[PDB]
Parts: structure tokens; sequence; C-alpha cells
């Protein structure tokens, strides 16, 4: 089972001026579903039985 | 609207972080992963066909 | 220390990391697993007796 969850970040320094819209570009691109899009091409191949 | 309009510092619950909240409330990190899923029925007899 | 802006890569979000950088919300929901090998099906069935 998993544990440890923790997810994947895009990490910056903290006087970042793009903190705030790079949280907010992957936020939108996940209601988008381009981050599903990732997934799928990326992600989802499934392969073998 | 409680924590826009003042009323309160933090609004703990089951809030999901999306991008329109984001831009008029301040969230924090996840503490668990949701989205959007679709309930239905169990199906029935299922064996697989031709088999 | 400088030598980049940015850090795009599987980078988890953790509590020792977060006290010296800013990262994103997660770009990618996960946990810890463990990878081990497989076997594939033979029916070991010497014969029909
Ligand atoms: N959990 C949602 C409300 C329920 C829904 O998903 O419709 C929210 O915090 O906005």
């Amino acid at each position: 089972e998993l544990f440890f969850r923790s997810g994947f970040g895009i990490g910056m320094r903290k006087d970042s001026p793009w903190k705030q819209n790079v949280s907010l570009s992957i936020l939108k691109s996940h209601e988008n579903g381009f981050m599903e899009d990732l997934d799928k091409t990326w992600v989802r191949y499934q392969e073998c039985d | 609207g409680e924590v826009v309009m003042k009323r309160a510092y933090m609004a703990v619950g089951s809030l999901t972080i999306n991008e329109e909240r984001s831009e008029v409330v301040d969230f924090s990190v996840p503490f668990i992963e949701t989205g959007i899923s679709v309930m239905v029925s169990r199906s029935n007899g299922t064996v697989s066909p031709s088999a | 220390s400088g030598q980049a802006d940015m850090i795009v890569a599987p980078l988890t979000i953790n509590n020792e990391r977060a006290q010296y950088i800013e990262f994103s919300k997660p770009f990618k929901y996960q946990g810890l697993t463990i990878l081990v090998k497989k076997e594939i099906p033979r029916s070991t069935l010497d014969s029909f007796m």
C-alpha cells in the first residue's frame, strides 16, 4: 500500500516572484485536463497484460 | 466567504484547492488527495466474454 | 546556490526541503511503493496423471 503520500512539486527559491503564478498555472492545468494528457502520453501505457 | 469577508482566519475542512478560490484565499499544502470520481452500482454477472 | 532558478523534476514535497525552498502545488500525487520481481504463469501441472 502507498505510504508517505507526498506529491511532486516545482521547487523555487523563497524569494522567487514566479511562485504565485507557477502554482496557479499548475492548478489550471489540473482542471483543464492538461495534466491528464501528460499522464496519457507518458504514464498510461500498461504495455502487456 | 468567511475567510474572504475577514470573519475567520482559517477554514479547515473539506475545502478543495482550485484556481478561482486560490485567487481570493490562500490555501495550504494538501493533506489528502481528492478530485472528481464517478460512483456507479456494482456490475451484474460478468464472466469474461468467449472464455 | 544560484546554479538553477527552478527545479522541474519528480521532486517530492518534504518538510526539510520546504524550510529552504518553496514548492509549488503538486503536479502529481503519488506515494512510496515496493518493486519486486514477477513470474509468468505456468500451471505447474507435470502430466495428466
Ligand atoms: N468538496 C467540494 C464540494 C463538493 C463537490 O465536490 O461538489 C468543495 O470543497 O468545493
